[PDB]
DNA sequence: TCACTACCACAAGCTACGCGAGCGCCG
RNA sequence: CCAGCCGGCGCUCGCA
DNA sequence: GTAGCTTGTGGTAGTGA
């Protein structure tokens, strides 16, 4: 039941915090017995979030709770109902049980209202898990806000009320997996409790009474409240989450300030403005490029890294110990004993290496020197020593070094040595390091980024700046998105982001749309108008008024039947404006691309890489002592599973000897692989393929069971697959 | 250096333990922690296993590899690696006998079967617990004669002597049973008396027979030594700070080694009978905790983990038991993965892939590659150089760049549902993270790119890097081994563009549009356009004044004007080509010279390329299929590429994209959804006065809005048919590129009504979908992902069997002679009352396209030859002709009638291999098929019933089960029951039941897929037969069919003596078929691992190695593919090594 | 994709034949040196850093284009067995 | 007659449950 | 040429 | 939990030494 935390993002790490599950002590309840608990049930109202939920074998009985659900005494989440008499409705709320909630007639929030006056005869209510239309006299208890029904994790999406409930998990979801960028930027839309996420969660510090400013160094912020007193707040500097991830508070106040009770102070790892914001609003364009963005490919723009946009600032924990080995106490010491002075530059302290040092896949981060053999010197390694110089220094290299992939700036380093201040030593450990290196993993093509709705992709290519498309007005997208991954999918809501974020730009400035009740439609079409103003208004004083450009779409525009033809082409744009799309040229060829193409500030953002992103690639190394099949971990990769599913395809294919090379020289075949790689290292044909051991090692499991597993040849006749190992004596 | 042709389960006898063995385990010293050594003779030891180091020994006389045969006349130590160790066995002296768990709980207990007992419980009670019994003879009384047999106890027993018991007891009774004594009282028992005990009789025969047959004889059921199974093998290793992880193999072993000794201390002490039984009871159940744990309560590791500790069944027996590691394999040496991201500029031949990862990968090949060069001396020092990441100079990124040449690799998806989940492209090095695929792939596997991850290996061996670049080239794998349908079907993207610039389009017609005759209408007509009366594209059936004012010579002439303004790809203009005045749109001619450009033939472009029509997934899919015949496959392939590029390029500029707006809503709602709000209070106010009831009131209102729903779904796409044919979201949705069809309205009216939790049954998305209107919705959405999740395990599980069976099937071959065809329906009777019908096109295309004639036929006019291989162009050709009334059925060479008994004939498949030309012998058809099928499978879209009143609609969907109860034989939940149908029709008949109420389903599902696969899977439920009229064996039996046409075609025709071997056709499911195998090897590989093994043990079975599963988990070359023998050997030869061995001939004349 | 795939096809009655074919023939080209070809003179395979295809980059390639030529003889048994191997050697020098 | 059971039915017993991937920790 | 990473728990993805 | 494959044995009408 209890894990780690993921520490994502304070938020991520706010919802791993409420997420309820189903497996446990095992009294409870088992892993194979779910159609109708996994359901989402009638009374699950404002108690359960019915999106939170992951996707994937364990789905359903993993689920975060509701807003305001609570527990009252004994489990039962509660949910708040304002109480009414008659056809008035009260400032009063009650937290009623499950059982306690099919006794009466609740309506929604939706419903009109006076102040206390119900507004129409023909209202909304569901009596027990049951939609009922009712009269205003036999109301007894309304929803508090639709907010209530869903987690916070849901509650955090803009247009939900336009998007499939199953792509709402998939947004859900993924904001539990954002990370913390550098420039990290609330959404252009919020629905309004990115404010209260970071207050109750404790990213962005705050101040307790009212009082005034005293010192603001990058590490302390001492103030002097009015009542007299004055304290000194340390910072969280640069700590290292579970994850890995960056751990600090940005002091965003000056010197002396007269603060209010309450106001954000230094801004939490993720927090814009004590506003919770992971990952930034872009500038996007909702159109079809070559290929780029195919099915959920993705386009990105030049311009975006150039302002480091999407950095994340990744930390990896690398560790290693000082074994005591009865052969001899692996020691710690600059002395690498074999090869260079080069690759000993960095690691200045002895043993330790410099803080603030660039380390690259290969780089010996810590030196560790064991001993050689098992419990005898060696008669082949001995002669060749004494060739070129005997005295040569018995300990070898059991160094801790940058494990493919990449590596970053070593921050931090610490150390343990004998006399314990007071930590718990495990036993035969001599001493420990630990080394905490992170790197500036620039949003690289490798990457995925995805908008609060569900929207998920790769990015494809990273086009200049140059030749990407740019509005009538210099200024050009940020991003590129394929329509295409949105007709199927059914989420409007992201249509109706980009929009609106569409007239924040020119109107530079941000809202809050409620769950249900945020913004509408027509409400929107209101501001575009106004925003035609700021972008073609300035563009008509600036001197000029329409391109050859914007009207040879506006010829297609008009046949398309998005303007209604006989209007000035002043009146046109602003009526094609206020559908959304605006005129874009090419950039490449600078032509326009015939058609309106919509375009708008939508808030992305960037998704976690697990070491499962940065590459697993593995030619030779480890094998597994039992089954002798190869695998990785620290240093070596690992290897990639075949599974039968696959074994099938190449059986669907005559790929016969492509097939016996898997199972074999490349897996199992111990002389087989061994020789092979002597074989190539030559640039010859590989041998002919010798007895995989998960073989003979399982014939033995039959013949540990009184089993007797025997081979045969061509007429039945004993045959050895244990090349000479079974014979006794 | 030989092959093994055969596997062979059987019994192992006391002596062959001791054969295995090495040494005895006597004492439960594993180790003892000052000193990691193994402690003393105990389970790990070095000489009972071996060598604990490399090639050295213990004290040190011999220490390497010059000597690797030789033993120290010291200390005895022969030496290879350790695996010496992981290999030999050991044995365990066992005091007092005990038996095989797995023999005595099995379902038919294989030991109280065989003996008459109480086939159960009273096994049970003296294994367990205290019975003793007599041996040889025991002249005196207790009552009744000695017991030659039975058993006494220790009290009757015991007042005697002033015998043996337990398993010692059983022991006795097996040796002195004398099968062939009772062999004759059972053969009578059996045909004589009637069914109860004849019955009895009857199984209970088959375990005897299994033993004499096979030889291995019974009498070592009982154990009295256990082998040891090598240290290495469960784990004794040292975590971490001290910790120490040991197979729990290892806690039982010592629960064991203690009783045995505990006990020899207990019988060499004093024996107290209580106590020495209580121990029996304890040495016994530790017996069958090592073999089989929870077959009988379950053993735990003290107070940590309530595990049972893994047994050997657990290991070898699961979804990941041994087998299960074995069949399926696991851990490759050269293999690497990362994300995928698209590759436009990317040929199919090639595919985009991180120098970084390549790096590792081609190691060795760069290595080498390294010394060959100046960069490296040797290869440690080349090894020391790559070390690290900045120690590499640009030059080795030149060498890799090198090794790699044409060298290619192998892409595979996350699921591996069909050959196509993993293809070879030539890899073209890049900088990044990410992986460039190509995209009309991304149909194939399926995947998008919103975080799909795959993996890749190279073919190292020459040998196995020639057939990857050869048959694995995604590049030869255009068409789908399902169906001959291409599956580098342009997709969603490109398709889109490709769309755009070949429509045309039709505005305004408000003044006359007869040109078709007056010269008058030409001028005026002409001048109305120049104003703004009449539009360029008006609906005038001669042509619209569009064609008039333009008029283009050459091809060239009419791009050049839309280029410069004057016309848009979509217009309807006039232009002559080669010989024809054609009144055509710039796009659609466009599309035709780029079609001409890819490959040269020109005029066998245009054959095909029917451009009356805007270009849709299935006229691309048309096309595909024709290019990929006509010119040939390499060919075919310059043009994917082409088409991908520009349907790429098209969609950029095309400049669709999706706006609010865009989802335009019919104005029309407003009105239908007031006409049906009306109807319904027409039958609430029904409600009222009882006229209806319960039952009825539901019912109608379902079918309200499920006619309804029908009837806003034509309307939204009627508006953007004469409205806007040109919406993103429209568009989007006719062209293949995406959208959904019931999916959109059906959606909607999910949404809007989405069923209930249990089943029983206003809002858009554009417009605010009401807070109650997305939890009622919850519900389904909740349950969809519940039911796709159980599907998939289905799914791969009910194809594993498919595999289980058909693996062995593959095409080794000369036609199967047998010419029993069978015969396939064109029309279908009853769909309403009696009448005759044609069948669907494509379940008819289906059936036909791509065999083989089982004889000649004179149709319409024309003389289709015995043999020939019908092409689709000749499948069409039946069409029209049974239009006509001239043919019925169709005579073809099937496989359910081939006569090759472990394989098929290349006339009895057919066409399709990944080609379109007669399937090559040596196919893994078997698999393949199997593909094909659990591929579609898993989606498994949605199923239900919907039905319609008046306007009538009843949609018919169906899910997995019925595959399943299908592909088993069983008894359907309502259905036809097969059993009674074969019964009914025989055969022939189930067959064709079978094949055709399986189809049903993908046709209903808009999956479409050639019947050979089914065909294939139901001959193989049908390869097994009982018997009635015996010859060699007795009658009531179940064996394989084509085995039988051996032993009768050989007690006929050669060997005289007419005894007619009377067989009964027999049945069998999918999973049925696969368990009860010939060979075991396969059987053993699924089902419990336990009564597979079991039964082939008894009868020392030699499993002759024909087949995939069993060759593969040898690792041995596949008796097929390359290891055909029909293509295996096959030698080469230069001009010049000819007339050499001719010269050697020459030289042959002496003196 | 490949060159005359189609034409190759064609000259085989079964596919993985063809496989067969070309694997034991550029197995050949290697192991008794690299010199055992019959179409090097005019045109011959090539690369790019310079043009020294004309060495050994990929036999696979090689046996390619030979086979897309009639110079080349494939049979079930044509010659001897062990007696190939024996007068392979004895006219490719390569090493 | 005497008598042994013979043969239908229903409860009761084991085996599946896609493919791959990573991350912290547990003895 | 020797080691931590056996297994597993729990968690995320791709394919709707 | 869920369906389902198979065995095994006890419960309710026959029938011949
Ligand atoms: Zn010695
Ligand atoms: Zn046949």
């Amino acid at each position: 039941l209890s894990q780690f935390k993921d520490e994502t993002n304070p938020l991520s790490s706010l919802r791993h915090k409420r997420r309820i599950s189903a497996l446990g002590p095992g009294g409870l309840t088992r892993e194979r017995a779910g159609f109708d608990v996994r359901d989402v049930h009638r009374t699950h109202y404002g108690r359960i979030c019915p999106v939170e939920t992951p996707e994937g074998a364990n789905i359903g009985l993993i689920t975060s709770l509701a807003a305001y659900a609570r527990v009252d005494e004994l489990g039962f989440i509660r949910t708040p109902y304002r109480r009414v008499v008659g056809g008035v409705v009260t400032d009063e709320v009650v937290y009623m049980t499950a059982t306690e909630e099919d006794r009466y007639t609740i309506a929604q929030a939706n419903t009109p209202l006076e102040g206390n006056r119900i507004a129409a005869e023909r209202v909304v209510a569901r009596r027990k898990g049951e939609p009922v239309i009712v009269s205003p006299e036999e109301v007894e208890f309304m929803d508090v806000s639709p907010k209530q029904v869903f987690s916070v994790n849901t509650n955090l999406i803009p247009f939900l009320e336009h998007d499939d409930a199953n792509r709402a998990l998939m947004g859900s979801n993924m904001q539990t997996q954002a990370v913390p960028l550098i420039r990290a930027q609330a959404p252009v839309v919020m629905t309004g409790l990115e404010e209260r996420v970071v207050r109750d969660s404790l990213a962005a510090l705050y101040a307790e009474e009212d009082g005034e400013v005293a010192k603001v160094d990058g590490n302390r912020i001492v103030v002097r409240y009015e009542d007299g007193r004055l304290v000194e707040y340390p910072l969280r500097r640069f700590y290292r989450s579970n994850q890995g991830t960056a751990l600090d508070q940005r002091p965003r106040v000056v010197v002396g300030q007269r603060v209010r009770k309450g106001d954000l102070l230094a801004d939490g790892p993720a927090s814009e403005n004590g506003f919770l914001a992971l990952g930034q609003n872009v500038l996007v364009a909702i159109m079809p490029f070559d290929g780029y963005n195919f099915e959920d490919a993705i386009v990105i723009s030049e311009e975006l890294l150039k302002r480091d946009f999407y950095t994340s600032i990744h930390i990896e924990r690398y560790e290693i110990e000082a074994r005591d080995t009865k052969l001899g106490p692996e020691r710690i010491t600059r002395d690498i004993p074999h090869l260079s002075e080069a690759a000993l530059r960095d690691l200045d302290e002895e043993g330790v290496v410099r803080i603030g040092a660039e380390v690259k896949p290969g780089d010996i981060l810590v030196g560790r020197t064991s001993f050689k053999g098992e419990s005898e010197p060696t008669p082949e390694e001995r002669l060749l020593r004494s060739i070129f110089g005997e005295k040569a220094r018995d300990v070898k290299d059991t160094s801790l070094r940058v494990p493919p992939g990449e590596g970053g700036i070593v921050v931090r380093t610490v150390r343990l040595r004998r006399g314990d201040p007071g930590v718990e030593l495990k036993p035969g450990v001599r001493e420990v390091v630990r080394v905490y290196v992170a790197q500036k993993r620039k949003l690289q093509v490798g990457d995925k980024l995805a908008n609060r709705h569900g929207n998920k992709g790769v990015v494809a290519k990273i086009l200049p700046v140059e030749d990407m498309p740019h509005l009538p007005d210099g200024t050009p997208v940020d991003v590129i998105l394929n329509p295409l991954g949105v007709p199927s999918r059914m989420n409007l809501g992201q249509i109706l982001e980009t929009h609106l974020g569409l007239a924040g730009y020119f109107l530079g400035q941000r809202y809050i749309s409620p769950i249900f009740d945020g913004a509408k439609e027509p409400e929107i079409k209101e501001l575009l108008a106004q925003a035609f103003e700021v972008y073609f208004g300035k563009r008509k004083g600036e001197g000029f008024g329409v391109d050859k450009r914007e009207v040879e779409v506006l010829r297609r525009a008009e046949k398309l039947g998005l303007v209604t033809p006989g209007k000035t082409p002043e009146e046109q744009l602003k009526e094609l404006f206020l559908q959304g799309k605006v005129v874009l040229y090419d950039g490449r060829t600078g032509e326009p691309i015939e058609g309106p193409i919509v375009v708008g500030q939508m808030f992305i953002m960037k998704l976690y890489h697990m070491v499962e992103d940065k590459m697993h690639a593995r030619s030779t190394g480890p094998y597994s002592l039992i089954t002798q099949q190869p695998l990785g971990g620290k240093a070596q990769f690992g290897g990639q599973r075949f599974g039968e599913m696959e074994v099938w395809a190449l059986e669907a294919y005559g790929a016969a000897h492509t097939l016996q090379e898997m199972l074999t020289l490349k897996s199992d075949d111990i002389e087989g692989r061994n020789a092979a790689y002597e074989a190539i290292i030559k640039g010859e044909d590989v041998p002919e393929p010798s007895v995989p051991e998960s073989f003979r090692v399982l014939v033995k499991e039959l013949q540990a069971l009184a089993l007797d597993v025997q081979t045969l040849d061509e007429k039945d006749n004993p045959v050895d697959i244990f090349e000479g190992l079974a014979s006794k004596r | 250096k030989k092959e093994v042709r055969k596997v062979r389960i059987a019994l192992a006898s006391p002596e062959k333990i001791r054969s295995w063995s090495y040494g005895e385990v006597e004492k439960p010293e594993t180790i003892n922690y000052r000193t990691l050594k193994p402690e003393r003779d105990g389970l790990f030891d070095e000489r009972i296993f071996g060598p604990i180091k490399d090639y050295e020994c213990a004290c040190g006389k011999y220490k390497r590899q010059r000597f690797e045969g030789k033993v120290c006349e010291r200390c005895g130590v022969e030496v290879t690696k350790s695996i010496v160790r992981r290999y030999r066995m050991g044995h365990i002296e066992l005091a007092t006998p005990a038996a095989h768990i797995w023999f005595v709980k099995d379902v038919p207990s294989k030991i109280g079967t065989l003996l008459d007992l109480s086939a159960t419980e009273l096994e049970q009670v003296l294994y367990f617990s205290k019975y003793i019994v007599l041996d040889p003879k025991g002249a005196i009384l207790n009552g009744v004669p000695v017991e030659k047999r039975q058993l006494l106890t220790d009290e009757e027993y015991r007042e005697l002597r002033y015998a043996r018991m337990g398993a010692e007891a059983i022991q006795q009774l097996l040796k002195e049973l004398d099968l062939e004594a009772l062999e004759k009282e059972l053969l009578e028992e059996m045909k004589h008396p009637s069914r109860a005990r004849r019955a009895k009789a009857r199984k209970r025969l088959e375990v005897v027979r299994a033993f004499l047959d096979s030889g291995n004889r019974p009498e070592w059921m009982i154990l009295e030594a256990v082998p040891v199974l090598p240290p290495d093998l469960r784990p004794m290793v040292q975590v971490d700070g001290g910790r120490f992880a040991t197979s729990d193999l290892n806690d039982l072993y010592r629960r064991l080694i203690n009783r045995n000794n505990r006990l020899k201390k207990l019988l060499a002490q004093g024996a107290p009978e209580i106590i020495i039984r209580n121990e029996k009871r304890m040495l016994q159940e530790a017996v069958d905790a090592l073999l089989d744990n929870g077959r009988r309560g379950a053993p735990v590791t003290n107070p940590g983990s309530d595990r049972p500790l893994r047994s050997l069944t657990d290991i070898l027996s699961g979804k990941q038991g041994r087998f299960r590691q074995n069949l399926l394999g696991k851990r490759v040496d050269y293999s690497g993965r990362s994300v995928i991201v698209v590759g436009p500029q990317l040929k199919l031949h090639q595919c985009g892939l991180p120098k970084r990862m390549a790096l590792e990968l081609f190691k060795p090949f760069l290595l080498k590659k390294m010394e060959e060069k100046g960069i490296a001396p040797n290869v440690k020092a080349a090894r020391r150089m790559l070390e690290r990441q900045r120690d590499i100079k640009d030059e080795v990124w030149d060498a890799l760049e090198e090794v790699i040449h044409g060298k290619v690799v192998l892409l595979n998806r996350a699921p591996t549902l069909h050959r196509l989940g993993i293809q070879a492209f030539q890899p073209v090095l890049v900088e990044g993270q990410s992986i460039q695929l190509h995209p009309l792939v991304c149909e194939a596997f399926n995947a998008d790119f919103d975080g799909d991850q795959m993996a890749v290996h190279v073919p190292l061996s020459s040998f196995a890097q020639a057939e990857a670049r050869i048959q694995m080239l995604s590049a030869h794998n255009l068409l789908s081994p399902a169906s001959g349908e291409p599956l580098a079907k342009p997709s969603r993207d490109i398709i889109l563009g490709l769309y755009y610039i070949t429509q045309v389009r039709k505005e305004k017609k408000g003044a006359g549009l007869e040109f078709a005759t007056p010269e008058e209408a030409l001028a005026a007509h002409e001048r109305g356009e120049v104003a703004l009366n009449a539009p360029i594209k008006v609906a005038g059936r001669e042509t619209s004044v569009g064609r008039l004012k333009y008029v283009f010579a050459n091809p060239d002439e009419a791009l050049l004007a839309v280029a410069h303004g004057i016309v848009d790809l979509q217009d309807v203009v006039t232009v002559r080509y080669m010989g024809k005045r054609l009144e055509t749109s710039p796009g659609r001619i466009l599309f035709a010279r780029i079609v001409a450009e890819a490959v040269e033939d020109e005029k066998v472009a245009w054959e095909l390329i029917q451009l009356d029509v805007p270009q849709e997934k299935n006229s691309l899919k048309d096309l595909v299929y024709q290019a990929f015949l006509r010119l040939g496959m390499e060919k075919t392939a310059r043009l994917l590429d082409a088409l991908k590029y520009y349907g790429f390029t098209f969609s950029t500029t095309s400049g669709i994209t999706i706006g609010i707006d865009d989802a335009v809503i019919p104005e029309e709602k407003k009105q239908y959804l007031e006409e049906a709000d009306r109807k319904l209070l027409q039958i609430e106010q029904a409600y009222e006065m009882g006229f209806l009831t319960d039952r009825e009131r539901y019912d109608q209102i379902l079918q309200l809005w499920t006619e309804t729903t029908e009837k806003v779904t034509q309307a939204v796409f009627k508006n953007f048919e004469e409205n806007y044919p040109f919406n993103p979201l429209y568009v989007m949705a006719q062209s293949g590129a995406r959208g959904n069809p019931q999916q959109i309205r059906q959606l909607c009216g999910l949404r809007g009504l989405m069923q209930k939790p249990s089943g029983e049954t206003r809002s858009s998305f554009r417009e605010g979908l009401t807070v109650l209107e997305y939890f009622i919705s919850s519900h389904g959405a909740r349950k969809g992902g519940a039911d796709t999740a159980l599907r998939t395990a289905d799914s791969g599980y009910l194809t594993r069997k498919l595999v289980d069976v058909t693996h062995e099937i593959v095409v080794r071959e000369a036609d199967c002679g047998t010419t029993n065809y069978i015969s396939v329906p064109l029309f279908q009777p009853d769909e309403v009352t009696r009448s005759l019908r044609l069948r669907k096109r494509a379940d008819i295309e289906a059936g036909l396209y791509g065999r083989v004639l089982a004889r000649e036929v004179e149709v319409l006019g024309v003389r289709l030859e015995e043999g020939r291989y019908l092409s689709m162009d000749d499948v069409h050709l039946l069409i029209k002709a049974a239009e006509a009334g001239e043919i019925q059925e169709v005579p073809v060479r099937s496989p359910l009638t081939c006569q090759t008994r472990y394989g098929v004939c290349q006339k009895c498949y057919g066409y399709d291999l990944s080609m379109a030309r007669p399937v090559s012998i040596g196919e893994a058809v078997g698999i393949v098929a199997a593909q094909s099928i659990g591929e579609p499978g898993t989606q498994l879209t949605m199923r239900t019933f919907h039905t319609g009143g008046v306007a009538g609609a009843a949609d018919i969907t169906q899910g997995l089960p019925r595959v399943i109860e299908l592909f088993e034989a069983r008894r359907p939940k309502a259905a036809i029951d097969p059993h009674q149908l074969l019964e009914a029709k025989g055969p022939e008949a189930v067959e064709r039941y079978l094949v055709e109420e399986i189809q049903k389903v993908y046709r209903a599902q808009g999956v479409k897929l050639h019947d050979k696969h089914i065909e294939i899977v139901v001959r193989q439920m049908m390869k097994y037969v009982e018997v009635t009229d015996p010859g060699d064996s007795r009658l009531l039996e179940g064996q394989v069919l084509e085995k039988w046409d051996v032993e009768a075609l050989n007690e006929r025709l050669i060997a005289e003596g007419k005894t007619p071997v009377a067989w009964k056709p027999l049945l069998m499911g999918v999973t049925k078929s696969a368990l009860s195998t010939k060979s075991w090897l396969s059987a053993a590989s699924f089902q419990n691992t336990t009564h597979v093994l079991t039964e082939a043990a008894i009868a020392g079975k030699k499993d002759e190695l024909i087949g995939l599963k069993e060759n593969v988990i040898l690792g041995r070359l596949i008796p097929a593919g390359t290891g055909s023998d029909f293509v295996r050997f096959t030698q080469v030869v230069d001009q010049k090594t000819l007339k050499a061995i001719e010269e050697a001939r020459k030289e042959a004349v002496e003196a | 994709a490949e060159p005359g795939i189609d034409k190759l096809f064609g000259m085989v009655d079964s596919k993985y034949r063809l496989t067969v074919v070309v694997a034991k023939r550029a197995q050949q080209l290697l192991r008794h040196g690299f010199k055992n070809t019959v179409l090097e003179p005019e045109e011959r395979p090539k690369m790019q850093t310079l043009e020294g295809l004309f060495d050994d980059p990929n036999a696979v390639t090689w046996a390619m284009k030979e086979l897309l030529t009639g110079r080349l003889v494939f049979g079930e048994n044509l010659v001897p067995e062990d007696r190939l191997q024996k007068e392979m050697e004895r006219l490719y020098p390569v090493e």
